[PDB]
């Protein structure tokens, strides 16, 4: 052709650390994420709303608030993500004792949530394994094949740092925590 | 391995052609990166040396 | 154990563990400042007649 | 710089002079059973040898 | 009043099916008035169900269709040809094309004519001359973009093709063909970064989800280089704007499997075979 190659062609021619307002800027959660990963029995505030705005992204966010509450509903947003992407997330909490209501209670509201200890051992092959520092501690410094499958580590009290005789687990493993763990 | 081909557009397996693997002589215990062996077999998930 | 389960590993130094801790962070923020000042101050020491 | 490099030193000195580090700084077997402890490695593994 | 009733009756063609149709004809009864050569462009409406609302359109097109119904006449005669076979389409094309003397009316009627001559005749002079008028009468507004698109199907100097599926798509945003032609056409072409800025793009305007076509492509362009990380999050976007395509899933779990994870690869394969369980690949792989 060459009329009509004519007449198409006319046609064809560093901070590192951003402290995010907490009050003002959400005005639109539900334009965009229109499919939450979770639904609760509430609204969400506007923190919780930027928290997950952020967790969407795959970013890591450093939620500072005061009623325990207030909390767990990032914390087990992220876990509903975890499930919905096939990966694996890392619950891990300083008591002793304030791991197993948490055992339960994240059983009860979905699906498989093994628990590690000492000696209990329930279920390790679920998808949000609660655990004690000091066993992520151990199983940092080998292998242990299931880092190779993390996407959240949910440090839940993180104000025990400034204890003198368990800070220094905090800080081994932060440290050594691979790069593709959020 | 005998790795899979795939058509450029719309893949599709048209065929297997056989290719050299690149990460081999590499260990679980003698190398730290994504790309070893899993491990010996179901084991143990901390308390492990070596 | 911590100094065992990183003289077990060959590519890991315990300094290093040491340079990443939050008691080191004031002396070690501004690094790459520092570093840079002394490889951009080294083209300076060089000029002077003998 | 690093404020606690003497100690790290003085740490070594004293696993090398017990059966656990050879020198230049390689795990020995005691070594190697001291590493997966839960507490009093030291003493606990003291313990097991004798 | 009169812009208000044309506005009505081309919301009324362009819409959607007979809940649509029945808004036509609403639309129809508020604008009930003279001029009935118009009715016959309901009865188009009404064809857009094509259940029990035809044989209505038939009568209102034999009513409305009574002193000439040129323009009227040609579109009802190509729409029946369209319900039946390619027979009628010949005798209607060259009497609608040697009454109606045009190019962009024109087009209407070569559109038709492509539409019919695209099974099996080559139309060399029929639709393509046909197809080169109405591309000389390249309309304002979404009237002639899809004929350029139609015209570059598959063959006949792919490198115009491209750039009339380019064009095409990026007039028109909402369909996802001639951009997905565009790309893959290019990707065909040795010139790879022209592809990626179309994908770019495409992407930033994704409100939530109902963009797989992009996010799944540059994925990929992400997977062929060792970039895993880029393209685990694409293809996982990819999958949340719809959860039922195995191919997202099968790439997703080669994603998942280039690195690292193992469990993680093989539950979506697994999910990935558990739909389509047609596929070798899939459980062989698992």
């Amino acid at each position: 052709l060459a009329r009509a190659s004519s007449l198409e062609d006319l046609v064809l021619k560093e901070q590192w650390a951003i402290p995010v307002d907490a009050t003002s800027p959400v005005g639109d959660f539900y334009r965009l994420i229109p499919q939450p990963a979770f639904q609760w029995a509430f609204e969400p505030d506007v923190f919780q709303k930027q928290a997950i705005l952020h967790l969407e992204r795959h970013d890591s966010v450093f939620v500072a608030a005061h009623t325990s509450a207030g909390k767990t509903v990032v914390a087990e947003y992220a876990i509903a993500l975890a499930q919905k992407h096939m990966t694996r997330t890392i619950y891990t909490s300083p008591i002793k004792a304030l791991s197993n209501q948490k055992f339960r209670d994240f059983r009860n509201t979905f699906g498989d949530v093994g628990l590690l200890t000492g000696d209990v051992q329930l279920h390790p092959e679920a998808s949000c394994l609660i655990m004690t520092t000091e066993i992520l501690r151990s199983m940092l410094y080998s292998g242990s094949d299931v880092i190779r499958d993390l996407e959240w580590v949910i440090f839940d009290e993180v104000h025990y740092i400034n204890d003198v005789e368990r800070g220094v687990v905090w800080e081994e493993v932060l440290i050594m925590l691979p790069d593709h763990v959020s | 391995d005998l790795q899979a081909q795939r058509h450029p557009t719309t893949g599709q397996i048209l065929g297997y052609k056989e290719v050299l693997l690149e990460n081999t002589n590499l260990s679980a215990t003698t190398s730290l990166s994504l790309r070893r062996p899993p491990g010996p077999a179901s084991q143990s998930l901390w308390g492990n040396p070596t | 154990t911590m100094i065992l389960n990183l003289l077990r590993v060959d590519a890991l130094r315990v300094e290093d563990m040491m340079k990443r801790s939050f008691s080191e962070f004031p002396s070690r923020k501004d690094s790459k400042a520092h570093e840079q000042a002394l490889a951009e101050l080294t083209k300076r020491l060089g000029a002077l007649e003998e | 710089s690093l404020l606690l490099l003497p100690e790290y030193h003085q740490r070594v000195e004293v696993l090398r002079t017990l059966g656990y580090v050879d020198e230049a700084g390689t795990v020995k077997l005691a070594g190697r059973v001291a590493c997966a402890m839960s507490s009093h490695e030291l003493l606990l593994t003291e313990l097991m040898f004798d | 009043l009169h812009l208000k009733a044309e506005a009505l009756i081309k919301l009324s063609d362009y819409d959607s099916s007979e809940e649509a149709i029945r808004t036509l004809d609403q639309i129809s009864d508020a604008d009930n008035i003279p001029g009935l050569l118009v009715l016959k462009s309901l009865a188009y409406r009404n064809k857009g169900s094509f259940d029990e609302a035809a044989k209505i359109m038939e009568d209102l097109l034999s009513s409305y269709p009574d002193l000439a119904e040129v323009h009227a006449l040609e579109a009802l005669i190509h729409f029946t040809k369209k319900d039946y076979l390619q027979a009628e389409k010949c005798f209607q094309r060259a009497l609608e094309k040697d009454t109606e003397v045009a190019e962009y009316h024109y087009q209407l009627g070569l559109t038709y004519w492509f539409m019919g001559e695209e099974t099996r005749k080559d139309k060399t002079k029929a639709l393509t001359h046909f197809l080169k008028a109405a591309r000389l009468d390249t309309y304002m507004g979404k009237v002639f973009c899809y004929l350029g698109h139609y015209y570059r199907d598959v063959v006949g100097d792919k490198n115009r093709a491209r750039g009339c599926y380019r064009k095409a798509f990026e007039l028109d945003d909402t369909d996802a063909e001639s951009g997905a032609a565009a790309v893959d056409l290019s990707v065909e072409l040795e010139d790879m970064e022209m592809a990626l800025a179309i994908l770019t793009t495409v992407t930033q305007k994704a409100s939530a989800g109902t963009a797989k076509w992009a996010w799944l492509r540059r994925g990929l362009y992400y997977l062929k280089a060792g970039q895993h990380s880029q393209a685990v999050a694409d293809l996982q976007a990819a999958l949340r704007a719809d959860p039922k395509d195995f191919n997202c899933w099968e790439s997703l779990g080669e994603a998942y499997l280039s690195r690292g994870g193992y469990t993680t690869a093989l539950k979506s394969f697994t999910k990935a075979s558990e739909l389509n369980p047609e596929s070798i690949y899939s459980v062989f792989k698992v």
